Parts: C-alpha cells; structure tokens; sequence
C-alpha cells in the first residue's frame, strides 16, 4: 500500500509500505528515497510520536495516510 | 342453476373486483415507491455526509500533526545545536 | 398463498406464504430462494417497513399482494 510523509519544507515523499512494517522500516525506505539517515528523523501522525519497533497498523496508519517528518537542522 | 340465482346477487360485485384489486395494487405502490425514494435518497445523502465529516477529521488532524511537528522541530534543533 | 417481492432492479420474488407468517418466515424464505441474508433486507408494505415480529396478517397482505425488497448498504 501507499503513504504519504510530508516534511515542513512542503516536499511529499511517497512510500510503499505493509502495514506489518515497523516504523524502523519506514525510516529505511525514506532513507533509501531521500538519503536522510533514521536517526534523523522524527515521525509525527495522530498527535504521536512514533516508536521505531511498533508497525504502521499498530497506529492505526492505513493507506493514503499522511505522517510529518522532523529533520535536522545544521543551520 | 345456482349461478343464475345467485347471478343477480353478485354479478356486479364479481365484475367489478378486477378493477377494485388493480386500485388497492396501485395505490400501495405508489405509497411504497414514495417512501422507497425518500429513504434511498435520504439514506445515501447521510452517507455522503459521513464520508465528508471523516475527510475533515483528517485534514484537521493533519493540521495539528504538522504544527506538532513545527513545534518539535524547533524544540530538538535547538538542543543539539 | 402466493405473494410477490418487487426488488429494486424490478424482479419479482415468487413465494409461497400463510398469512400467519411472521416477516422473519418471509425473509427467510427470501434466503432460501435468492441467496440474501435476511439482515440485509429491507421489507416494505403501504410505504411502511415490515418488522420482524409482525404477521402478514398483522399488516394486511393477503393473496397476490406486492412486498417491496429494499437491501441495506454495506456500510451505513
């Protein structure tokens, strides 16, 4: 299935993930499409902060979601 | 014969009830296909309404996400810098 | 007796009824013959939906008369 993470520079990443795949997972396949490390990244949706070892489904994350990316900032 | 005794009893009732049953048939149709149309179009009308009081229940909890964000953003940049 | 279901793409359900048969029997009859679950259906009679418990006497179908089958949405 597809999801949606917007970052707060506007950009939309689209990613193609199961809802059995850990939130670890999601960050790899942002890093693989964006080159951004999993450590820096932050994942929002539904008010949360999502923890690397549970699954989309246990947020209730289903297809055409939306989650909100926080990145570092070496300004 | 029986039926030409009773003939003169009820003939114009029997002759007529063939109309008298495509009335009563009529006009239960026509109050059912009236309250049918009601219900079909007030039944998928309410859903649309559900599906649209969802799709703003999103939107505005991806507005709360992305000013959540904004807010962590700033938060844990500006410890580690 | 014999009465008729008008569905909604205008078929016309034949089934065999007593007037003491309560809109469950109907429906399940309804089952037995087209396959749809009794919790999907929708009975109406003079603009009015039929419960369960009531007879087709209790509304005054009798021989020959037209019910009108009305499925529910999947969802809703």
């Amino acid at each position: 299935m597809q999801i949606f993470v917007k970052t707060l520079t506007g950009k939309t990443i689209t990613l193609e993930v199961e809802p059995s795949d850990t939130i670890e997972n999601v960050k790899a396949k942002i890093q693989d499409k964006e080159g951004i490390p999993p450590d820096q990244q932050r994942l929002i949706f539904a008010g949360k902060q999502l923890e690397d070892g549970r699954t989309l489904s246990d947020y209730n994350i289903q297809k055409e979601s939306t989650l909100h990316l926080v990145l570092r900032l070496r300004g | 014969h029986m039926p030409g005794e009773l003939r003169r009893e009820y003939e114009e009732e029997i002759s007529k009830v063939a109309a008298e049953r495509r009335a009563s048939e009529e006009e239960e149709n026509k109050a059912s296909e009236e309250y049918i149309q009601r219900l079909l179009a007030e039944e998928e009308e309410e859903e649309k309404r559900q599906a649209e009081k969802r799709r703003r229940a999103m939107e505005e909890q991806l507005k709360s996400d992305e000013e959540l964000a904004r807010k962590l953003s700033i938060d844990i940049n500006n410890f580690c810098e």
